RNA sequence: AAUAGAUCCGUAACUUCGGGAAAAGGAUUGGCUCUGAGGACAUUAAUGUUAACUCAGAACUGAAACGGACAAGGGGA
RNA sequence: CCGCCCGUCGCUCCUACCGAUUGAAAGAUAUGAUGAAUUGUUUGGACAAGAAAAAUUUUUUCUGGAAAAACCGUAAAUCCUAUCUUUUAAAGGAAGGAGAAGUCGUAACAAGGUUUCCGUAGGUGAACCUGCGGAAGGAUCAU
RNA sequence: AACCUGGUUGAUCUUGCCAGUAGUCAUAUGCUUGUCUCAAAGAUUAAGCCAUGCAAGUGAAAGUAUAUAUAUAUAUAUGUAGAAACUGCGAACGGCUCAUUAAAACAGUUAUAGUCUACUUGACAUUUAUAAGGAUAACUACGGAAAAGCUGUAGCUAAUACUUGCAUUAUCCUUUUGGAUAAGUAUUUGUUAGAAGGAAUUAUAACAAAGAAGUAACACGUAAAGUGUGUAUCAAUCGAGUUUCUGACCUAUCAGCUUUUGAUGUUAGGGUAUUGGCCUAACAUGGCUAUGACGGGUAACGGGGAAUUAGAGUUCGAUUCCGGAGAGGGAGCCUGAGAAAUAGCUACCACAUCUAAGGAAGGCAGCAGGCGCGUAAAUUACCCAAUUCUAAAGAAGAGAGGUAGUGACAAGAAAUAACAAUGCAAGGUUUGUAUUGGAAUGGUGGGAAUUUAAAACCUUCCCAGAGUAACAAUUGGAGGGCAAGUCUGGUGCCAGCAGCCGCGGUAAUUCCAGCUCCAAUAGCGUAUAUUAAAAUUGUUGCAGUUAAAACGCUCGUAGUUGAAUUUCAAAGAAUCAUUCUUUUUAAAAUCCGAUUUUGUUACUUUGAGUAAAUUAGAGUGUUCAAAGCAAACAGUUAAAGCAUUGUGUUUGAAUACUAUAGCAUGGAAUAACAAAAUUGAACAAGCU
């Protein structure tokens, strides 16, 4: 399934001997969706288990300015760089962005810090309206086809404006 | 699969098949040497131009040269030991004059005809083909044994032969007489 | 299928082990174990065509059978069993300890060892890795591993392995007045006093070495091992001593007899 | 009687090189929910107000049907 | 030189070419149509096991789950169309080669009886003839 | 052995080809064939079709035994075995073939800092317990179907089959010792610190989240405690997948290809074991090409290699080994560490088997064997004894492999006599030669030793066993080339021969025969192909006024080729009369008068890696040789060596080659490129 049967670099066509071998494999792509959490079990080779995971809702999301993961539940889906079939589908992808909830790392910074390592740093305003609301973006650093589970970090930043600005001299 | 013995050809076939003077002097050397047909000393000069070969790439290279001090003397030392160099050589020049009589020389059938022992040198072939003629502790029945500077000094009869010590004569006329000597006694 | 080739061609055999052409059509593939196929050498062919005390492969098993032949002072009972560069076997019933080694030829012969110097294995250190808790670990030219080495040990050095305890006893450098062997050359089984070397950014390094006879020889970094240091070596030599003589003074030599 | 609109593809002999040619011959077409592209206008490199229907793509949907009626070449030697 | 020799036309045989026949056949690609089998996902949903009660039976739930189906995907195979490759039939046409004492002429080799030859164009039974411009490989190395 | 000869003419010298000549591990075929050794063999065409039989199985301490049998002191405790079956491992190796394949495969050379890796080897582990659970084979009985490696229902039972599940260690303080503190292997995410590599986002460590799989509910016994089986991670090993650079035959009557349908690249993702347009989405318009792209052809698997070779070269390589590919043609898939497996499965196409007609079952390009195709290729043999592989690993299997059979494929050795006397010929009492007549010896028959898994063969020994040694050698020729008859009959431009020139019409040196002779010889012809010949493909090394061949002419890009010039030189030791070796002599940085580097490449020199077989080549009397890689030495049975009484000793299996490309390396010559002025420097001082 890869490697071959394709045009070479000057642009002729080769001819085939060596038909398919299963090395070359090449499984069918897993849509994760968000769902309920399920995941299955492929085989790669050398009876190496991936877990290809079909539907998540939850995940390790990292608050990286403060360097804490904590465990949270994804909302919903709301940009990626790639086609943007997959966000209206709302698939789970290695750098999608997405909507987290925001309480076990407000409540975590009242426990550790109080006042509604590293300490005082005096995070930021544009991410303290998007905490109050309730919700807050992150982007997907897993790979749920590969690892089975559906990790990411905060975006803030810089980087959180631009995916604000890309998202909502707008419409 | 295929068997991983090696086997080469022995002989080359002269080209120009019917020069007179060749074929003459071919004559020559088979009449005068009783060989028994021309493949014989067309193997002898596929040898010989074997080691002429290989004495002229040796004289192609320098002296001092590792490879010449080597191969020369391992070819100069195989020569004097089949006997076809004398004690006076010591050069790879006088290797390249080795002709096809001083090759020729060193049969087995030729050189007991020299030292004796048969009186023709057809006798000696028969009598090689009818192994009556050993090397010393071994007896060979191939007249193109090719002798070396070792080895002519025990040629003699086959200790199994008749003229070795073996059985005398024939059984046959043997029984033959001593049955008439006991009839007639 | 594709799978793992699980014969050898008696033609494909490796040189060194010496093998007749119409002795059959396959070769004793080594099982896999402490040393590469083409750097080691089974005990089949060690004990069948070098010491031939077996001469079936049937014989080789019943000889195997009894646990009489150890490999570091280890019972082993594998017929396709790698030995390898220098190990000492010892064979129990006649009593008798080989370690065995290249000849200046390059071959693998047994050498003749006495009982305390069968205990004192030598063992060049081919990687230098860190595990969990920064303790570090050496990957020897034997597929041998060793915890806890002193730190001053290096990626090339050579070890003296004692084969009861399996710890190291002193280490030897690998300086430009070591002695080495070189083990896979042109000038495989030569030993000599490593006249230089010189390091080659991204490519192989060279080390040129002088031998006894003040005759120098280059080789590659990667097939050579320290033998000892300028004093004298830490094992037994064959009897040629690692000295490779020329063509011309070893037949010079060999016709006086 | 047979299609016949439009879009995409493909198009021979022959030839006065202009054509032949809509050659021949294929595929698609509805509805719905979306996505992308194509402009104009002012303030201190960045933020707002606002219009045209025109293309392209994707889901879903139905008794596989969609130039649904009307309109509308049969081709070739 | 009673030498040599050219071509047309007759006859025989062989080789090859053009050829109407929307010629034929066998393959190979490409598109399109149909499309078995099947990975994956989903829908299922024969049941097989659990958990409650009455002192043989009932509900509900939990996984595990066979048929069957759908959808992307891998995609054999068949058919249509187009192109290409190779082989091959053919009325007729027109060459070449070989054969024999055939017919007609005399083109070339001598100044070959009109010097020969080139390119081009026209004509003629054939070799060939003629015009224009060249060459000497000429029959002239030269008032 | 670096070679030529016949043929155009009345005769000559050329060009030029035809023919001759020799080889072929190169095939077929004709004639003939007494020995031994060695040994290719259905590739060519039909990767065409196959009857039949075999070709992968496996239990010697070590998973599971009331099928059953046996043995010890007395129903007891031990054992020994053990059909079947479950479980485990293997069947992915091997063997065969060469259809596909033209920068593909392959070869040399790299990378994997982009990965996977069973067996084996070394290290070594973390969040009811006097030992936990059901469920199944074999089997029992009732069955079905014509048939098959078909299987239905009910009842039990095991397991190393399947599944649950039981301490401790480390760290800080007074400072041996007492207190105090902490606890997940891979893998994934986020934030940081950071022995080696050439370079790390490396090893490793810290913090915050997840988190597999495990760490023995298992079986036999070693020092006068072990093993087997299983298991996390790392490492090794047996390998593999990708990957860098360079290298291929003919064709331009193939010049532009690729790009909707991925073509080239970017970004993000998916997928994979991993990288990658491998795939998806968006975006950009790129990528290759006369240094031959893209096509077409190949009667093309590539290489190691083979034939021919003076040196160049030319041709071949299906075929011992390596790599690739395939199992009638395609595609798809399960198990597994490893397969897109085919003596595994699923489907389609083409074939094709049994059938009770309902349905089943197939893949010889494995070993034999058959049909067909053909010019073209062997036994339906024996054995696991050797080599080696698999297993629960002495002990079983193996058409792998070995042995024999057929075998004028090739290759090596080598019979078909030798000898003495007269007679004859030659010669100054020497050679050759129709008679005698005794020796020698195989071929052959028989017995044996031996060999062999058994047998056969070889070798050796003993009986018989050669005079027309009937134990009889043939093939092709006799005009020239080209060795050998103008000998004899027949035919008479017929028959025929003849590679070419030619012969044949009454004297045929050439046809048909006899005799003789010649050549090769157990071998000799013929056909086709190929190499040399062929300096008739010409780089070495052709020819072009008239023999074939200078474009009608000039310009012109690619290509090919390109003036001179930059450091010259001087002085000293050693053979023979010379030759050969050493030192310094500008400038800039390094060392307190001294310590030391001074473009790039081609090219050239040295090395490293150089699989074997083959080749060259060292050694080695296989009776020689082809061979093979062995072997050699004292020893009517013991001296010597060494060991503090016994233990054989000495060895050899070398060396070279392994591109042209790649790695390192000395370099002065020859070649290029670089730097060099309508300017470009260096130094010193002050300033920032």
């Amino acid at each position: 399934r890869d490697g071959r049967h394709k045009l070479r670099l000057t642009g002729g066509k080769k001819k085939i001997h060596k038909k398919k071998r299963k090395y070359e494999l090449g499984r069918p792509p897993s849509n994760t969706k968000l769902g309920s959490r399920q995941v299955h079990v492929v085989r790669g080779r050398g009876r190496n288990y991936k877990y290809r995971a079909i539907k998540l809702d939850s995940g390790s999301f990292s608050w990286p300015t403060f360097g804490i993961s904590k465990n949270t539940r994804i909302i919903d889906v709301v940009y990626n760089a790639s086609n943007n079939e997959l966000v209206r589908t709302k698939t789970l992808v290695k750098n999608c962005i997405v909507v987290i909830d925001s309480h076990p790392f407000t409540t975590w910074y009242e426990n550790t810090f109080g006042t509604t390592i590293g300490k005082s740093k005096n995070i930021d305003p544009l991410l303290l309206e998007q905490f109050k609301q309730g919700r807050v973006l992150a982007c997907i650093s897993s790979r749920p086809g590969q690892c089975g589970k559906a990790d990411g970090y905060i975006i803030e930043g810089d980087e959180l404006l631009f995916y604000k600005r890309k998202m909502d001299k707008r419409n | 699969p295929k068997s991983y013995r090696n086997y080469s050809k022995t002989a080359r076939n002269p080209k120009r098949p019917f020069e007179k003077e060749r074929l003459d002097q071919e004559l020559k050397l088979i009449g005068e040497y009783g060989l028994k047909n021309k493949r014989e000393i067309w193997r002898v000069q596929y040898l010989l131009a074997k080691i002429r070969s290989a004495a002229r790439y040796l004289l192609t290279l320098d002296e001092k040269s590792s490879k010449r001090i080597f191969q020369g003397e391992a070819l100069l030392r195989r020569m004097v030991r089949q006997g076809l160099l004398g004690e006076n050589e010591e050069k790879l020049d006088y290797v390249l004059g080795l002709t096809l009589p001083k090759l020729l020389e060193r049969r087995l059938q030729t050189k007991v005809f020299k030292l004796g022992l048969a009186k023709s040198v057809h006798h000696a072939r028969v009598l090689i083909r009818q192994r009556h003629i050993r090397v010393g502790k071994q007896m060979v029945d191939i007249p193109s044994f090719l002798v070396r500077v070792d080895s002519e000094k025990h040629i003699d009869f086959a200790t199994t032969s008749p003229f070795g010590g073996a059985r005398p004569g024939r059984v046959k006329r043997k029984s033959l007489k001593k049955q008439k000597e006991k009839t007639e006694a | 299928g594709k799978g793992i080739k699980k014969h050898l061609k008696r033609v494909n055999a490796p040189s060194h082990w010496m093998l007749n052409k119409m002795g059959g059509q396959y070769a004793p593939k080594t099982s896999s174990g402490p040393h590469k196929l083409l750097e080691s050498i089974p005990l089949v062919i060690l004990l069948r065509n070098r010491l031939k005390y077996a001469l079936t492969f049937d014989e080789v098993k019943m000889i195997l059978i009894q646990k009489i032949v150890k490999v570091d002072n280890k019972v082993r009972t594998d017929c396709t069993f790698p030995v390898g560069l220098m190990d000492v076997i010892h064979i129990t019933k006649s009593n008798e300890y080989f370690r065995l080694l290249y000849d200046i030829k390059g071959r693998f012969v047994p050498h003749r060892i006495t009982n305390e110097e069968s205990k004192y294995k030598l063992c060049k250190v081919k990687k230098i890795l860190l595990r969990k808790g920064r303790l570090s670990i050496a990957v020897t030219h034997d597929g041998r591993s060793i915890p806890y080495i002193h730190p001053d040990v290096k990626v090339n050095d050579t070890v003296r392995l004692d084969l009861e305890t399996g710890k190291v006893l002193e280490h030897l450098k690998f300086q430009v007045g070591s002695l080495v062997m070189v083990t896979a050359g042109h000038s495989v089984g030569r030993v000599g006093v490593i006249s230089s070397i010189d390091k080659n950014m991204g490519t192989y390094d060279i080390i040129h070495v002088k031998d006894s006879r003040n005759k120098v020889f280059a080789t590659r970094l990667s097939n050579v091992f320290v033998i000892g240091d300028n004093t004298k070596p830490y094992i037994s030599l064959p009897r040629e001593k690692g000295i490779k003589l020329d063509i011309i003074e070893e037949r010079r030599n060999r016709l006086k007899a």
